[PDB]
């Protein structure tokens, strides 16, 4: 009200409401999906258009051969942020010769977008980010907040309507963190998953995008026909 | 961090006013009496020590400074505004002077950099003006003896004698009746005793009144013997006695 | 290196050999020291290959940015200019570089030499590099105004050859330019080796050598 | 942050008028008047002191005209510590220009110069401007004898006679109506007293109250003579042209 | 007042939406791609009929192979076409080659979003960034002052652009000539336009693989004028 | 350092800053500009409100920007100069590394782009000045009219009026001006010229400037009595 | 007074076929008299169908190389996992030397790969960034050695056609990939005789359009 | 570059300036101008280390043709040549000095004076009837000494320059290819096309 003209100001009840508008700018983003078991990470998105003329808006960002993730919000500042991400994979690379735990690469998109949050004349981020990952302690799925909050888990999904594909995942979590050596199966759960979150429209060939990483499978993005399999 | 504010906090009102010096010159009225008068052979400038405590040792605070040998200085207004004021005008006397021409500058070019301080923070980001209208009194070779009064705006008048603060007023009006351009520097001492007991309510004495003059030179005062030419300071503050005694004549 | 250019009635002819030499080493004996900026602009290179090639190239791009901007191609004096500015920055830091910028424009044909030691010069004649020398000789003994193209063409060529015989750090093959109002046109690449021979026998000169 | 407090010194108001340069005018026109008129042989400025005192010292005292060089002189009116500012910044262009050329600087290329400076604070950096308006009065050998003025604009324009602070729109309505081009110094000496005596929001005009100079090729041939005239000299004038 | 960069309570940064705003009241600029080309032709608009009406360039080149059309506050656009200039330049100069249309769109788009307390305020205007490259042939993007980018096969920008963006939804189709499709943009300005279509106030241009990005002359828009008029009155 | 937006947009997609910068053109004094076959003719208005001026040393309202390329304005006068001083400086840069003048377009298109970076750069205001360039490019006998505004766009003129009661003098301009048949001659384009600034001037006296740019840098202006005698041979004819 | 560059031996050999191409490298690393390693790699995979080798100072041919597969890298990211053709790379490369003109890469430098019509490729480069297309180009410490060689084996320079006498050159036909492997080692073996900084063992990479394999020989250890 | 000569007569000033560049063994032009119009009665001419030369006469060019347009007015060759010694003096206390040395031939309108003015590399300023820089003056100046007179024509000046430029040709070793002359008088600035 009088408390939300930057992001520098408590209000009375010690609410961040500049960060909080950010947040609501990720809900009326399209939904996207991830999961995973212990062997592979899943993420699959729903992919916008402006009109039937105009392509449908990439979702997903590839950071490294072992890690990359989807968005929702402003795509501008999921492009910071995975560019940010890109070059810390490499300087972790480059200097120490080591592939960047995932968990290590959340804490420092916490950091980045925080500094964000406390400062004048800047401001919060307006996209949220579903990172996964294969390091040395295995799968990974992480889920980022512009508030600078990140958290680790079995599955989630974020945008529009994506309290339907929560739902269904907090169902199904023993069933598909067993799909262990079996990437189509966890494709066909995510796309089950994402598939709770639609109304009116249904999956087609290039609304549909798809990524995946895993024990020895690169970081690779599937769109067109390569996801017609999936539908 | 840093000093985000880069803009003017003192600007011009629709009727021409400049708020910020106006309420500084408030402040001034609010502040205790002080006064100058100039002589044939000398200067004075005086003041009240107000004692904010019976407990403070009153004689720790100088509200009457040396600015250079020559030159003293004496307020109205902030205290604290005055203390960093004479700090400045200290050091500028021998960066912007001494140091290029290897003597001190003459009263009206070191009022002239004190009323250029005092201008800038009337004018640059992020600064309230100085609360504080200075009298400065001061001799050189070329000019003579001088008495100059510089305000928060950065404006410098000369005066033959003058008072600012509570009761200036009528302080100068009772100096409008006595001075006159034949005065010896025993006399506009004794003018400015008689002028500052109008203002003051409570002890009137040489522990309640600091009083220092501009005139003759001081080789006691030097500390040092052997060069002709330095001849010690026409700057002297009295003591508590010597202003006691000028009471008992009054 | 050899390298020539001249302006003529047609046009301006641009000539060059193609050794590098890194020492007494023969490194290569292939190279291209004619740098074509725009259809209508060419720069030679000599002494630095590696300054010579960088700063021509970026200097090709910031002709390129100016038909941009201003819908017309650059002149060869401002292109010149350009360059000389931008090697005048780094003088006495180290650069090696001797070109000519051989073009066409609104004033006709256009010949500039500039080199790193801040030189800037419109000229009809020129040769840069370590053969330039024995190059003068036979460019100033037959160079006209009115030269045709088929003679202006072997006049450039005949003139490497003569440095590429005496000059130990060139020779390996003539490459050949001739600069019209519609634009450059290659003349192709010719072997010292044969081209030698061929003019030994056809025009009776190089007595002195056996064959 | 810090926007809040912010007054936003360099914008537009919706009909195009910079707010702080209008109140900027508004401050001058309280000022002082001070008078400039050009003659075939001379410049003539006069300025009139705001009530002063009896106990003031006159004879040390400059609040109004000011030296920039051996050529040029100023008359201020409005903010006499902004226009101090202004004028040490003058007179080190007029040394650079001496530096450079080994020529006296052109009265026109000063006031240009300054007037820039002026301009400057209306279009960025968010500080105040000055609230300064001068009359320069000055020679040189391209235009001989000129007066110009500038205000907190960074706006200057050249005249034959001028007025600037308190009361201008009678003061130049009377120099509208006595000047002539044909007209010599010491006639201008008394047309810019009487326009003061009669403008001056003051009961009388006296010495004590006024700054005079001149600038006069009265010097001893080709050359050219300021005169900062002191109080002794200001009461003798105006007993000659017949005020006091 | 208020930050530049401000989010509203629904999630949208202030100065970006009232940014779209000013491009509503842009003149109107249209692009339509086909297999043997992308189109592109824009509203004039002069203010006046002293106004020299072929000094508006509302159509511009950015590269042999990438062209420009734009709409808004098109003082705006100077910086971004020369970033854009300077950006397909240099990497011909980096990697010897032509630069995709969508790297050089991505280029341009990266400014968008750079404001802030930098410049101090967004772009007011929309492009249409039109070209062809050997991986994924003719393109044709919407760069917006929001850092967003869509491709289309065809888009209208500009006042006149939702009446006209309905009307490219039914003409059309993946087997349009270059031919119809200058007629096609022409028929849509000739629509939304406020004063009469003709050579001197409305402009084409194209970008095929053959001759690049050309800018049309009066004299052969004219002709396509009348040969749109012929065959409406055809039928 | 002072880094505020002050040029921003508002909720129906305005810059009122730029906007109220027009306001401050409108205020200025009305300039005038019109291209004849072989020639182009700058105009100027003089307010009379002012007198006791003098004429030769105040700031003239034409300025030179190089000695084939003018620059008049209207608006703000202050904000002016920092415009002719860039722009005198790049033409001076152009020669100096180009080894040309600069076309009249180029130069144009330079001092657009200083009005429009004054639009969103923080801690400034736009100029409150449009300005009218005119001159031949070099080795050119084309004339050469442009216009210039506070927002950055640029434009090419037959003719064209800026400042006060320009919407006046524009309307006389659109009537009496003919492309298909310019000012044949200098007379016949000054005379143009000077019935136009007669619609607002006031006054055929002082307040009437007139400069007149011909090819191969022939650059000169009108003196008063020259100006009177077309006022003079106007209103003659008009007396019928 | 401290000396940054230093001087680790190794020589390496390209040579472009009519569909294929080789990039060659002995895997000796030595400083002054003695041998550092035996087998110490030379020549990369770098990406997108391209090998290289950048060597003189290990140091800085170490950091070359890393920066080129890190400019690869980004060159996927930024222009849609595009295919970088090798005429890009050595452009690319150029601008990676000369970014230190006043602090040079202390190196010879050689990539191998393919064109965009498929035909064999070898780019050579000078410390600085002059860089060349060749058929055939040997760098390092016994280039001056190798290079006749070739010059004589695969252009025939100096080989005319019997019975003509000097009339007529031997024409340029095409070698094939096993009888280019057979020059390789023939010109390894012979430097390895004559120079001290060459031996241990050499390592070819050879380049088609099935991808990148490689061979490895040894060499004399003395 | 090699030889600069300057002599002021009655009416007007003579700058002869050789034609040669050379790079190394080898002369690159034998027509060459070292010399720069600052304004339409100021010429100078110039000598020093390649590039450094032209680079900084171009840069005084444009300085004063910026100042002619700014004003409306020529600049006074006294305040030019101030404005030019201040640059250099300025100039050999940087990181890379400008080799150059000059010679400021003006007619100055206000006086009707022609004025000669020699300015070296290190911005020392001379005014004088006659100047040269480098070797030049070495060969001519005894020339000069015992012929000039400041009555003198411009043909009579030119006579005494084809004397001075005899001795030159005469006893240096190298060969300069030799000389442009330009004159400056009321008129403004030209060229003798037949020397
Ligand atoms: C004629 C042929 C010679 O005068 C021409 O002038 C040609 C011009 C062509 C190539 C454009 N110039 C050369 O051949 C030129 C001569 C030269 C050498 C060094 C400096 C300046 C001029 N040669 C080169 O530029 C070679 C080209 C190579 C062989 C492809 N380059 C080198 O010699 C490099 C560059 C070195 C360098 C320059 C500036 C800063 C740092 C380094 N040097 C090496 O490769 C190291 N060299 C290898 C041989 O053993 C000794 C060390
Ligand atoms: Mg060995």
């Amino acid at each position: 009200n009088n408390y939300d003209g930057d992001t520098v100001t408590f209000s009375p009840t010690g609410r961040l409401f500049q960060v909080e508008y950010a947040l609501e700018a990720i809900k009326q983003g399209s939904v996207t999906v991830g999961l995973r078991s212990n062997t592979h990470a899943v993420l699959v998105a729903l992919k916008r258009n402006a009109d039937e003329l105009s392509s449908y808006q990439k979702k997903i960002i590839k950071c490294d051969e072992h890690m990359g993730l989807s968005l929702a919000g402003l795509a501008p500042d999921a492009r910071v942020l995975s560019n940010y991400l890109r070059q810390q994979c490499n300087y972790s690379s480059l200097v120490f010769n080591r592939k960047l735990a995932v968990e290590r690469a959340g804490h420092l998109l916490c950091d980045k977008a925080q500094k964000n949050t406390q400062s004048y004349g800047g401001r919060p981020y307006g996209v949220g980010l579903l990172i996964i990952g294969y390091d040395k302690s295995g799968a990974h799925l992480l889920e980022f907040q512009p508030s600078g909050n990140v958290t680790e888990l079995y599955g989630t999904a974020i945008g529009a309507r994506s309290q339907g594909a929560k739902t269904y995942l907090e169902r199904t979590l023993d069933t598909f963190i067993k799909i262990d050596g079996n990437p189509d199966e966890l494709i066909k759960a995510g796309v089950e998953a994402i598939s709770q979150s639609l109304r009116d429209e249904s999956l087609t060939v290039d609304n549909l995008s798809i990524a995946i990483v895993g024990k020895d499978t690169p970081f690779t993005i599937y769109d067109g026909e390569a996801v017609a399999k999936y539908i | 961090m840093t000093d985000r504010y880069s803009f003017s906090l003192t600007t011009f009102s629709p009727s021409g006013k400049l708020g910020q010096i106006d309420y500084a010159l408030t402040a001034v009225k609010q502040g205790v009496t002080s006064l100058g008068i100039k002589a044939t052979n000398g200067v004075v400038i005086a003041t009240e020590k107000k004692s904010s405590s019976p407990l403070a040792m009153s004689e720790t605070l100088s509200k009457v400074s040396l600015l250079t040998p020559d030159i003293g200085a004496v307020y109205s207004g902030m205290g604290p505004d005055y203390r960093v004021l004479v700090d400045k005008s200290r050091k500028v006397a021998h960066t912007s002077y001494k140091r290029i021409y290897g003597e001190y500058p003459p009263t009206k070019l070191l009022v002239s950099e004190v009323a250029k301080i005092m201008q800038e923070a009337t004018q640059s980001g992020g600064v309230r003006p100085f609360g504080v209208s200075l009298l400065i009194a001061g001799h050189d070779e070329f000019n003579g003896f001088s008495l100059y009064q510089v305000d928060p705006s950065g404006s410098y008048f000369p005066w033959k004698a003058t008072a600012i603060g509570k009761g200036s007023v009528a302080a100068k009006t009772f100096l409008e009746k006595r001075w006159n351009d034949e005065l010896e520097l025993e006399d506009a001492i004794h003018i400015a005793l008689l002028t500052l007991k109008e203002s003051v309510e409570g002890e009137f004495n040489g522990d309640t009144i600091e009083l220092a003059i501009i005139g003759d030179e001081n080789p006691d005062l030097l500390g040092y013997t052997g060069i002709p030419t330095d001849k010690g300071p026409r700057f002297r503050k009295l003591t508590s006695q010597e202003i006691n005694d000028r009471l008992e004549a009054l | 290196t050899t390298t020539l250019a001249f302006k003529f009635r047609h046009g301006v002819i641009v000539a060059a050999d193609s050794r590098a030499t890194a020492g007494a080493y023969i490194a290569s004996q292939t190279v291209k020291k004619v740098i074509e900026i725009n259809p209508y602009l060419l720069g030679t290179m000599a002494g630095g290959a590696a300054d010579c090639s960088f700063w021509e190239r970026l200097l090709a791009r910031q002709c390129r940015i100016y038909e941009l901007r201003n819908k017309e191609r650059i002149s060869v004096a401002a292109a010149s200019k350009l360059l000389a500015n931008m090697v005048y920055q780094y003088k006495g830091m180290g650069l090696s570089m001797g070109t000519m910028i051989c073009g066409w424009d609104k004033r006709g044909p256009g010949l500039y030499y500039v080199d790193s030691e801040g030189n800037r010069i419109s000229g009809a004649t020129f040769s840069v590099g370590s053969g330039s020398v024995y190059a003068y000789g036979v460019l100033d003994s037959n160079y006209k105004w009115d030269l045709s193209v088929e003679d202006a063409l072997y006049l450039g060529k005949r003139s490497i050859l003569a440095a590429a015989h005496r000059d130990a750090y060139s020779g390996g093959s003539v490459n050949l330019y001739h600069v019209t109002e519609d634009g450059w046109i290659y003349h192709g690449n010719h072997d010292v080796g044969e081209l030698f021979w061929k003019v030994k026998e056809e025009e009776g000169s190089f007595n002195n050598v056996i064959g | 942050g810090s926007r809040r407090y912010d007054s936003r010194t360099t914008i537009f108001s919706p009909e195009g008028r910079l707010y702080q340069v209008e109140y900027a005018l508004e401050s001058i026109s309280h000022a002082g008047t001070a008078i400039g008129i050009m003659a075939s042989d001379g410049i003539v400025l006069a300025a009139e002191r705001k009530v002063t005192s009896t106990l003031l010292e006159q004879d040390t005292s400059t609040e109004k005209l000011y030296k920039l060089n051996d050529k040029i002189a100023v008359a201020v009116a409005g903010l006499t510590a902004d226009a101090e500012i202004l004028i040490n910044t003058a007179r080190i262009h007029a040394q650079n220009y001496l530096k450079t050329y080994n020529e006296d600087i052109p009265v026109e290329i000063l006031v240009r110069r300054l007037s820039d400076i002026k301009q400057g604070y209306t279009q960025h950096g968010g500080l105040r401007p000055f609230g300064v308006s001068f009359i320069y009065a000055g020679y040189d050998d391209r235009y001989g004898y000129q007066l110009y003025t500038s205000n907190p604009s960074g706006n200057y324009t050249g005249w034959k006679a001028i007025s600037v602070g308190a009361n201008t729109s009678a003061a130049q309505t009377l120099l509208q109506m006595d000047y002539k081009d044909d007209m010599k110094v010491d006639d201008a000496i008394e047309l810019a007293l009487k326009t003061l005596s009669k403008t001056t929001d003051s009961s009388a005009l006296t010495y004590d109250r006024l700054e005079f100079a001149t600038i006069r090729k009265g010097a001893n041939d080709g050359e050219v003579y300021q005169k900062i005239f002191k109080p002794q000299e200001i009461k003798d004038i105006l007993v000659k042209t017949g005020i006091t | 007042d208020r930050g530049v960069s401000t989010f509203s309570p629904e999630g949208r940064l202030f100065q970006v939406e009232y940014s779209l705003e000013a491009i509503k009241l842009g003149s109107t600029a249209i692009g339509i791609a086909t297999k043997e080309g992308v189109v592109l032709g824009v509203e004039k608009r002069a203010t006046s009929p002293l106004l020299e009406s072929d000094s508006i360039e509302k159509i511009v080149e950015i590269d042999r192979h990438i062209g420009c059309a734009m709409s808004g506050l098109t003082a705006d656009a100077r910086s971004m076409i020369e970033h854009a200039r300077t950006a397909a330049v240099t990497h011909n100069l980096y990697y010897d080659e032509d630069i995709n249309v969508e790297s050089l769109t991505q280029s341009v788009c990266d400014l968008a979003l750079r404001f802030g307390e930098l410049m101090s305020r967004p772009f007011g205007v929309a492009l249409l960034i039109a070209g062809h490259d050997a991986d994924d042939g003719y393109q044709l993007f919407h760069a917006e002052p929001s850092g967003t980018f869509y491709r289309y096969n065809a888009k209208a920008i500009g006042s006149g652009s939702e009446g006209a963006q309905a009307e490219l939804l039914n003409e059309w189709h993946s087997s349009l000539t270059l031919k119809e499709a200058e007629l096609l943009v022409l028929k849509i300005l000739k629509q939304v336009m406020e004063e009469k279509l003709d050579e001197n106030n409305a402009q084409l241009s194209c970008i095929t693989k053959q001759d690049g990005f050309k800018i049309y002359d009066n004299e052969k828009t004219a002709e396509l004028i009348k040969e749109l008029k012929e065959k409406e009155a055809a039928e | 350092g002072y880094d505020r937006a002050l040029s921003i947009f508002s909720p129906d997609g305005h810059i009122f800053q730029v906007e109220y910068a027009l306001e401050a053109v409108k205020r200025g004094t009305c300039a005038v500009g019109v291209k004849g076959k072989n020639c182009v003719v700058l105009g100027c208005e003089r307010r009379s409100t002012l007198k006791l001026q003098d004429t030769r040393i105040t700031p003239s309202k034409v300025s030179k920007i190089d000695s084939h390329v003018v620059l008049s304005f209207s608006g703000l006068n202050a904000d002016s100069r920092i415009l002719i001083e860039k722009a005198r400086v790049e033409a001076q840069s152009h020669r100096l590394t180009l080894e040309d003048p600069v076309t009249v377009e180029y130069l144009t298109r330079y001092v657009a782009g200083v009005q429009q970076r004054y639009t969103q750069s923080g801690g400034v205001r736009p100029f409150g000045v449009s300005t009218l360039i005119a001159g031949f490019d070099p080795r050119d006998d084309e004339p050469k009219l442009y216009q210039t505004e506070p927002s950055g766009i640029y434009s090419s003129w037959s003719a064209q009026t800026i400042g006060r009661n320009s919407k006046t003098v524009r309307e006389f301009l659109e009537k009496n001006y003919d492309r298909k048949e310019p000012p044949a001659t200098v007379e016949e384009c000054v005379k143009l010229t000077v019935r136009s600034l007669l619609e607002v001037v006031q006054t055929g006296a002082k307040n009437i400037e007139i400069t007149v740019v011909k090819p191969d840098s022939d650059i000169v202006a009108l003196s008063s009595e020259e100006i009177n005698q077309y006022v003079t041979q106007i209103e003659q004819e008009k007396q019928e | 007074q401290f000396n940054p560059y230093g001087d680790n031996g190794g020589t390496i050999l390209g040579i472009a076929g009519e569909d294929f191409a080789v990039l060659a490298g002995d895997t000796r690393n030595i400083t002054d008299y003695s041998i550092n390693s035996r087998y110490e790699p030379k020549v990369f995979d770098c990406g997108d169908n391209i090998v290289m080798s950048a060597n003189g100072f290990a140091a800085d041919g170490d950091a070359l190389v890393k920066r080129f597969k890190n400019s690869v890298k980004w060159y996927h990211f930024d222009h849609n996992d595009k295919k970088l053709s090798i005429n890009s790379a050595a452009r690319n490369i150029q601008h990676l030397l000369y970014s230190r003109r006043f602090f040079p890469y202390y190196v010879y430098n050689i990539i191998a790969g393919l064109d965009e019509d498929g035909k064999g490729a070898v780019y050579s480069f000078d410390p600085v960034g002059s860089y060349q297309r060749e058929q055939c180009r040997a760098g390092g410490a016994a280039a001056s050695l190798i290079m006749p060689f070739l010059d004589n084996q695969v252009n025939f320079k100096n080989q005319y056609e019997p019975g003509t006498n000097g009339k007529v050159k031997k024409p340029l036909k095409y070698l094939s990939v096993e009888e280019v492997i057979k020059l390789v080692r023939d010109s390894f073996t012979s430097a390895t005789e004559r120079h001290i900084q060459v031996g241990d063992g050499l390592e070819i990479l050879i380049v088609t359009k099935d991808g990148v394999r490689k061979e490895f020989y040894e060499l004399k250890r003395d | 570059m090699d030889i600069i000569l300057g002599i002021r007569v009655q009416d007007s000033v003579i700058l002869a300036s050789s034609k040669a560049v050379t790079r190394g063994i080898s002369v690159l032009k034998d027509s060459d101008d070292k010399t720069r119009q600052l304004s339409p009665h100021t010429l100078m001419s110039f000598a020093g280390e390649a590039g450094d030369t032209v680079q900084f006469a171009e840069y005084i060019q444009a300085n004063i043709q910026l100042y002619s347009i700014r004003e409306d007015y020529e600049l006074s060759p006294q305040a030019v040549s101030s404005f030019v010694r201040q640059e250099l003096a300025k100039s050999i206390r940087s990181r890379r000095p400008y080799q150059v040395n000059v010679l400021i031939g003006g007619y100055d309108k206000k006086k009707n004076k022609p004025e000669l003015y020699q300015i070296d590399y290190l911005g020392t300023k001379v005014e004088l009837p006659y100047g040269a820089h480098g070797y030049s003056g070495f060969y001519t100046f005894s020339l000069l000494d015992h012929h000039y007179r400041p009555d003198m024509t411009t043909e009579e000046g030119l006579d005494l320059l084809k004397l001075c430029v005899q001795e030159l040709e005469k006893r240096m070793p190298m060969d300069f290819k030799g000389v442009i002359v330009k004159i400056v008088d009321k008129d403004g600035i030209r060229q003798v096309d037949d020397f």
